């Protein structure tokens, strides 16, 4: 009864809508960017936090928008403000961009399935 | 580095 592993299946690269309900607590993830504004990316999702409990965001996602506010060209500081001030219901449009993300983290690369690997 | 990381 040979198993069927998720881990080979390609990670979808189209934009997705994620709605997180977090009341008045943190969203539970970290973003990375530059003050240049070349994309804002998720670097880390906290185990058990609202973003984790959504189950639909991952390290390497680019945050395209929050509550209709375009963040494709945001600074990290101003993106954080937007997220922290987004209210109890947070509607994120995200898009998986592991190649771009992998430039941030040491000894990281993307494998054949699109997964981020760190050596 | 240009780079900035923050928790939200």
């Amino acid at each position: 009864g040979s198993p069927e592993f998720l881990g080979e299946e390609d990670i979808p690269r189209e934009p997705r809508r994620i709605v997180i309900h977090r009341g008045s607590t943190g969203l539970g993830f970290n973003i990375v960017g530059t003050e240049d504004g070349e994309g804002i990316f998720i670097s880390f999702i906290l185990a058990g936090g609202p973003a984790d409990l959504s189950g639909e965001l991952r390290k390497g996602d680019q945050i395209l928008s929050v509550n209709g506010v375009d963040l494709r060209n945001a600074s990290a500081e101003q993106a954080a403000i937007a997220l922290k001030n987004a209210g109890q219901t947070v509607t994120i449009i995200a898009q998986y961009k592991p190649e771009e993300y992998s430039r941030f983290e040491a000894n990281s690369r993307v494998d054949s399935s699109g997964r981020i690997v760190t050596d | 580095k240009n780079y900035k990381q923050t928790s939200v």
